[PDB]
């Protein structure tokens, strides 16, 4: 008789709001618009530390904390840092690099018009999900429940085993990097 | 969807880029952020962890880049003294 | 709400309330006055 | 003081009237100068000038830049 | 056969080949060497 | 006609036509890499347009035509 189907809150536990993510896309958008403005270098990398934070929270916050905490340590930590090295060491006449980007206005209409009309559509169904609204459901489980592993033991379990030959490649593309970038820079001796 | 638009600003970094080569370095590593996190987002709806390790290999090659980029720029320098472009 | 979010909040308001001393309590002068 | 008070927006009203009846510098033996050739003395503290805000290079001087080392490999 | 409407085909090659075109003129004006604006 | 149009439209016609069009290509090598990222971005617009549109494979040449002509032209 009453309506079989019930929607009530979650008292304790609940979850987080979905309302972050709009927020964090909105500021990696702002913040991604004035990388590509700004009109110091400095300044660009800065709004580029910004970007690296957002998207690492967004990560974070959907779960992934393992990857989105190793994009902190990694590109924050230590891609950022070497490129604030070089640029406040380097000297910047800051309108020697300023072009006249009002010119390419139009040639900015033009591209952002073609390539989101097309790639869009190449996009899965899941990526674009998000008036009648569908939500997602979740149900527990028990046999694949028994022993829970995090993200990064999971990544683990298979990424010096079944899938080694992709440490193989990453550990010589770490060593040239090592060996190339060290004989390109320093006088030997 | 942000994942598309993150990428046009690295698309849109090479298109308004007449004098920086800074840029250039900084819009080759917005498109791997972007190109990383569509990845992620793909995984989490898939319940893949191959997706998870694919982007990390991808930062680890992407910050090896880095080096070899500022490294090279480093030498460029020291014989040119400006990293600007006469246009 | 969850434990780690009203943590940030609450340290942020400690920052910001010791630039609030800063800039209510201290004074404030307005005169704020090439090599290779 | 904010600068601004209810009377002092009243003084932006007038226009300064010169007494025709008092004296004035000459009386004393004296110039007054203008604020033009002042200017540039007082405001000189608030001048942000770093290596940043400089014109862009000439070709003659980037030439020079070719007889400096500008990184210390050694070091 | 099935006849086919000259004048709007003919206006979709207009649309099409001069598409492509302007595109070309977005090039010349975003690697001019001064400050011609974007109506250039 | 020996001398001439048989020259002219012949050896000594394309002679003169191509190391025209030739010079002028080159004059987009600029090694300004501002420059080339934007051209490869270009090509990479065009190859997208081509074969998602479905367009004619004559609308193609049209376009390759049109443009070894106005390299022909120069100024
Ligand atoms: C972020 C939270 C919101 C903001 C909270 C903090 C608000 C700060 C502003 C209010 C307090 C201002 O603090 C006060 O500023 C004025 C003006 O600069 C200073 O005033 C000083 O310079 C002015 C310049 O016009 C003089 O006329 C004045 O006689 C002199 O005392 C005071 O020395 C300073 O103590
Ligand atoms: C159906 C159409 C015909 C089919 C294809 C026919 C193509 C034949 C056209 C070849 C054009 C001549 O090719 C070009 O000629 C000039 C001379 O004119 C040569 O130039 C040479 O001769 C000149 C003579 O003063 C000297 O400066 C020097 O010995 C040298 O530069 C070039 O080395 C050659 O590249
Ligand atoms: C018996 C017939 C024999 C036919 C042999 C094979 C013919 C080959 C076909 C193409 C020959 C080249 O054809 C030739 O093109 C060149 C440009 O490249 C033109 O060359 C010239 O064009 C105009 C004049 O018309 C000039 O202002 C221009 O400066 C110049 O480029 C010739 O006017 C044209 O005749």
């Amino acid at each position: 008789s009453q309506i079989s189907l019930l929607l009530l809150k979650e008292i304790y536990t609940n979850g987080s709001t979905h309302i972050m993510l709009d927020i964090l896309s909105v500021l990696a958008v702002i913040s991604g618009i004035c990388v590509i403005i700004s009109k110091n270098p400095i300044v660009s990398v800065l709004h580029l530390i910004g970007l690296f934070a957002y998207v690492s929270f967004y990560l974070i916050l959907i779960g992934l904390n393992f990857v989105g905490l190793s994009y902190l340590i990694v590109y924050i930590g230590a891609v950022s840092i070497l490129f604030l090295f070089i640029l406040m060491l380097i000297n910047i006449r800051t309108s020697e690099l300023q072009s006249n980007t009002s010119n390419s206005i139009p040639l900015t209409i033009l591209v952002g018009i073609i390539i989101s009309s097309f790639l869009f559509k190449m996009l899965p169904y899941g990526v674009i999900i998000s008036k009648n609204d569908l939500f997602f459901i979740t149900s527990k489980i028990w046999d694949g429940a028994l022993a829970e592993n995090n993200h990064i033991s999971s990544i683990g379990n298979i990424m010096y085993t079944n899938y080694n030959v992709w440490l193989i490649l990453a550990s010589f593309i770490l060593l040239l990097a090592m060996v190339g970038a060290i004989v390109i820079t320093i006088k030997p001796r | 969807n942000i994942t598309l638009i993150l990428f046009l600003i690295g698309i849109l970094g090479f298109v308004l880029n007449r004098k920086n080569i800074i840029l250039m370095l900084i819009s080759i590593e917005i498109m791997l952020l972007s190109i990383t996190f569509l990845i992620l987002l793909s995984s989490l709806n898939m319940d893949d962890i191959i997706g998870q390790t694919y982007a990390i290999y991808i930062i680890v090659v992407a910050g090896a880049e880095s080096a070899i980029g500022l490294g090279i720029l480093v030498a460029f320098y020291r014989l040119r003294g400006s990293i600007a472009i006469e246009y | 709400m969850s434990a780690m979010s009203i943590y940030i909040i609450f340290v942020s308001i400690i920052a910001i309330l010791f630039l609030a001393i800063d800039l209510i309590f201290a004074p404030h002068n307005p005169y704020k006055e090439q090599s290779r | 003081d904010t600068g601004l008070s209810r009377d002092q927006v009243e003084r932006e009203f007038h226009d300064q009237v010169i007494d025709p009846t008092a004296k004035t510098f000459k009386d004393l033996g004296m110039e007054p100068t203008d604020i033009s050739k002042w200017t540039y003395h007082y405001l000189l503290p608030y001048r942000p000038s770093t290596y940043y805000d400089l014109p862009p290079s000439t070709e003659k001087e980037m030439r020079e830049e070719r007889k400096y080392l500008h990184v210390l490999d050694d070091q | 056969y099935h006849p086919k409407d000259a004048v709007h085909l003919g206006l979709k090659g207009a649309a099409v080949v001069g598409g492509i075109g302007l595109l070309f003129a977005a090039v010349r004006t975003s690697l001019a060497r001064k400050n011609v604006g974007p109506w250039a | 006609l020996d001398k001439g149009s048989i020259e002219l439209f012949g050896p000594y016609g394309l002679e003169r036509g191509l190391v025209k069009l030739s010079k002028n290509i080159s004059s987009l090598s600029t090694s300004h890499v501002t420059t080339y990222a934007l051209y490869i971005l270009v090509g990479f617009i065009l190859y997208l347009i081509y074969n998602n549109l479905l367009l004619d494979y004559s609308y193609l040449l049209l376009i390759i035509i049109l443009l070894l002509l106005l390299m022909m032209i120069g100024e």
